[PDB]
């Protein structure tokens, strides 16, 4: 979807724990930067809850929507404080600004 | 004559499916308009309002309290520690128009009950009853407490709404929701990051976090952490007070629990002043949007 809405959803939803620009420092959440393509817990230098770890999935568009509907659902046990995305759009719109944001 | 007493009525015939279409309503707006505040939505602020309105009584002599949807006057509506409900008021009339028959004060309680359980936090069982009363009903401004003061102001303020350190220090868990508005009330920012999802955050940010003092914008001073948080003094109070800090450290440890005293003190808190006669119907557990498949 449109990535100017996904901008102010993230803006809105996403920034108070997470950044996006490379080297970005981690927050309450990690540096998101290079997400996609990678597995869940990586990120360098932050803390991860051993949850978040060994669940180790690719972050695709797919399994990152799944995810967003409901982060605790996903990986019982994490700590990212969010209730989730139940709009498809916002998901839509979300993940393609991210898509694009985290290149 | 002893205070006065107030007799929880149910609405003429209605019934649990009556109150659970309300919830619905209510539950499915806050899904609907989420961009509100920087898309913190509407949950924060319906959970303040619902403390509110309740946060009037008075053990001594049963005044104010949740009973009489009194905030609906202007006198009430008014009180500047009141700033910022407007917004919570909006939210609920369109779905007041929508069932004309329930009462003011069941309305704005019912509402926090789904804003918390909406957010994930814990059930909140709930009653019905409440009835509209007079004008003449509505508290004079000023039963709400300040920000800026120490735990002993917190512990006697809370006496007069008969809650006890642990009902107190539960209550205020809430405080891990939305954040402080400077143009509301002179403070400005959020506890925590999470702040439209219920946890105990609050809790751990209190003691994990690296407080300092400061002055805002608005002149008043508050604890901010390097994180971007901040405290309110009646927060901090919290933990500079030896018997408030080990229930912070109780729930910081034990979500569970956390979420087992708020839910008792906060249905504690709406109820508070009304005598339900031994005929009514058990309090209520409503199921949430995800619960029916939405
Ligand atoms: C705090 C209040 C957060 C909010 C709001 C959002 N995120 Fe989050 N995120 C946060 C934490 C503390 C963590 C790590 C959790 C753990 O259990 O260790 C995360 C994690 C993620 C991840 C996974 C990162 C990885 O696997 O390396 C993603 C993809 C992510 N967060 C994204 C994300 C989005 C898109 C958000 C809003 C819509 C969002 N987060 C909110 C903290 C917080
Ligand atoms: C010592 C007692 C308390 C004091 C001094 C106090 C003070 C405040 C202040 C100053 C704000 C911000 C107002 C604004 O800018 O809109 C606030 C917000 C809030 N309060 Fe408290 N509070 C107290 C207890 C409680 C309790 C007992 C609850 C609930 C059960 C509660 C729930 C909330 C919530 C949810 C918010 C966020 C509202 C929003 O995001 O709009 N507070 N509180």
């Amino acid at each position: 979807g449109s990535a100017k809405k996904g901008a102010t959803l993230f803006k809105t939803r996403c920034l108070q724990c997470h950044t996006v620009e490379k080297g970005g420092p981690h927050k309450v959440g990690p540096n998101l930067h290079g997400i996609f393509g990678r597995h869940s817990g990586q990120a360098e230098g932050y803390s991860y809850t051993d949850a978040n770890i060994k669940k180790n999935v690719l972050w695709d568009e797919n399994n990152m929507s799944e995810y967003l509907t409901n982060p605790k659902k996903y990986i019982p046990g994490t700590k990212m404080a969010f209730g989730g995305l139940k709009k498809e759009k916002d998901r839509n719109d979300l993940i393609t600004y991210l898509k694009k944001a985290c290149e | 004559t002893t205070p006065l007493v107030h007799v929880a009525s149910v609405e003429k015939g209605r019934s649990y499916e009556d109150f659970q279409k309300v919830y619905n309503a209510i539950a499915l707006k806050l899904r609907e308009d989420d961009e509100y505040d920087n898309y913190i939505g509407y949950g924060p602020v319906l959970v303040r309002l619902a403390w509110h309105i309740s946060g009037t009584w008075d053990k001594h002599d049963n005044t104010g309290g949740s009973y009489g949807g009194t905030y609906r006057f202007k006198k009430e509506f008014n009180d500047p520690s009141n700033a910022g409900l407007q917004n919570g008021f909006k939210f609920l009339e369109p779905i007041h128009k929508e069932f004309p028959w329930i009462s003011s004060g069941d309305l704005f309680s019912l509402g926090g009950v789904t804003a918390v359980q909406e957010m994930q936090g814990p059930k909140i069982p709930w009653r019905c009853g409440r009835v509209d009363t007079p004008e003449d009903t509505t508290p004079d401004n000023g039963r709400l407490p300040d920000a800026d003061k120490d735990a002993g102001y917190v512990r006697t303020f809370f006496q007069r709404l008969n809650m006890n350190d642990r009902e107190v220090v539960a209550l205020m868990g809430a405080h891990a929701l939305g954040k402080t508005h400077l143009k509301n009330s002179g403070y400005e920012g959020p506890w925590g990051a999470a702040n439209n999802v219920f946890t105990n955050e609050f809790y751990l940010n209190l003691l994990n976090e690296d407080w300092k003092l400061e002055k805002n914008d608005a002149n008043n001073e508050q604890w901010d952490s390097k994180s971007g948080y901040m405290m309110l003094p009646t927060d901090y109070s919290l933990i500079q007070d030896p018997k408030y800090l080990s229930i912070v450290k109780e729930y910081a440890n034990d979500q569970d629990k956390f979420f087992k005293d708020f839910s008792k003190a906060f249905e504690k808190l709406l109820e508070n002043g009304i005598t339900f006669p031994k005929d009514a119907p058990s309090p209520f557990i409503f199921k949430t949007l995800e619960e029916q498949g939405l």
